[PDB]
């Protein structure tokens, strides 16, 4: 098990609140890989949240979080950060970071599709 | 024989790479033949059989590429439209579709074409603060065009477009008013951007970015925003139709604009637009292309 | 190797309309830009119109602007040339061609049809 995604920054907040999630990748430099966040609520299927391109030039947000969440990436440290502001109860779920597969040719829909991501973190809880 | 042919092929591949490299250096100063906006991203791999190993261009979805030459049926020579990016090898749609199929077989996974031909320079189109054809918006947009003509003199072409280029039901609208004239204006805008001069359009029928989002013009949408509805009413004095679409433009998602000029001072807004366009000029005129 | 077959040529009248079509073989039609060229007798063929891969961008020769319209549908592997306001000067053999590049130069097209003859009576 060489690749490891360690996540941090979860917890509980009051509605309208904010939180910062972070994920540090190790085992590969992942220089040409996307990195993103998915979430899963109890009884709901897993759903896309946000993703950032390997270059950091392009970001992709789900409509449910556009404007309230922001993603950033530091490749030298192999880390991604997710600033979530104005949090709502519908945002309560376990959040998973993920590293995209070694895509050769891809469209924007790859960023939104979980089976296009190769490596995953264990998850961090976020409640209201 | 297996050893002897591998030696003859290695010498032939080595010579082909040297000539392919020499052809690449010649293309640095060649004019841009055409531009494409990508619908896919491409991460080159060692097995892609690039004409020169390691000199294939990496790009992302919605990137713009300036194409210089056709190398062969599988490869073009061009560059990503971005500062710091030099000419390299770009896969043709023929090559990209084969790489895409190979990936889908590897991962056990009718596609939209990967490239769209777009103008070599994205045309600038102003929207806001309100409806065109009225004095408040026409005066403020004329003020921005006059500034651009002076700041970018010799580097910009400003032309009027009276044809409804949004038509590029719509069947009734095209029956209102001629796809021939619209297509003719579209090709004229492509021609104005051929020599990589900045292009600014005074498009009368374009008041909202959704009217031209589905075209291949790939415009630079500049939003002149008056954030206070009271200030707009002050400047107007048909207020009702004017205040409504300024509210409509404010409702638009922000990613639908390329520039939002909401600075409280007009001079600061002009400098903001000038800084953006100078960066675009640098991205389209790299230092290696001028000798 | 893509095979192309034009059709629709014949004897027409000035001021009328004519629709030419070209059907392509193979399963990679959408990977090629499609072009139309026309040829006076004894002369080299000249550019008429080209359409990009999705059909969202087209280019037309100056002499046919506003009168001719190139289109395509990738679902039937077919290219069309709608010719309105026919003039006697449009009399020529019309050829369809496929290119992996974007171009109006004959040398940069890779596959060619056999052509279809259009005669415009004055």
């Amino acid at each position: 098990g060489q690749v490891q995604l360690q996540e941090s920054g979860g917890g509980s907040v009051q509605a309208g609140g904010s939180l910062r999630l972070s994920c540090a990748a190790s085992g590969r430099t992942f220089s040409k890989n996307a990195m993103g966040w998915f979430r899963q609520a109890p009884g709901k299927e897993r759903e896309f949240v946000v993703a950032i391109s390997w270059s950091g030039r392009n970001t992709y947000y789900a409509d449910s979080v556009k404007g309230r969440f922001t993603i950033s990436r530091d490749n030298a440290k192999n880390t991604v950060d997710l600033q979530m502001n104005s949090l709502k109860p519908e945002d309560s779920a376990v959040y998973y970071c993920a590293v995209g597969g070694d895509w050769r040719v891809y469209d924007i829909s790859f960023y939104y599709t979980a089976h296009q991501y190769e490596y995953w973190g264990q998850g961090t809880q976020v409640t209201v | 024989s297996d050893v002897s042919l591998e030696e003859d092929r290695e010498a032939l591949r080595k010579e082909a790479e040297r000539q392919a490299l020499a052809q690449l250096e010649k293309a640095k100063t060649k004019p841009v033949a055409f531009a494409v906006r990508t619908n896919v991203g491409y991460n080159p791999s060692p097995g892609d059989e690039v004409p020169v190993q390691g000199v294939a261009i990496t790009f992302e979805p919605k990137d713009f590429l300036h194409i210089k030459e056709k190398y062969n049926n599988d490869w073009w020579i061009g560059r990503l439209v971005k500062e710091g990016c030099e000419v390299g090898f770009i896969p043709s749609p023929v090559k990209l579709d084969s790489l895409r199929l190979l990936q889908e077989q590897t991962l056990r996974q009718e596609h939209v074409p990967p490239y769209d031909v777009v103008p070599s320079m994205r045309p600038i189109i102003l929207v806001g603060p309100s409806l065109k054809g009225y004095e408040v918006t026409d005066m403020m947009q004329k003020a921005l065009f006059d500034f651009l003509k002076h700041r970018f003199d010799g580097r910009i072409s400003i032309t009027r477009v009276t044809a409804d280029i949004s038509l590029a039901h719509i069947i009734i609208e095209r029956s209102n008013t001629s796809l021939a004239e619209v297509q003719s204006e579209i090709e004229r805008i492509f021609e104005l951007a051929r020599t990589l001069q900045l292009v600014a359009l005074d498009a009368d029928t374009i008041n909202h970015p959704a009217q031209l989002s589905k075209t291949s013009l790939a415009p630079i949408i500049v939003y002149i925003k008056i954030t206070s509805p009271k200030v707009l009413q002050r400047l107007i004095k048909h207020l009702n139709v004017q205040i409504a679409a300024s509210e409509k433009l404010a409702q638009c998602p922000p990613e639908m604009f390329d520039i939002i000029l909401d600075e409280n001072q007009l001079e600061d807004a002009c400098e903001h637009l000038a800084e953006y366009l100078e960066a675009y000029w640098k991205a389209t005129h790299p230092p290696s292309s001028t000798p």
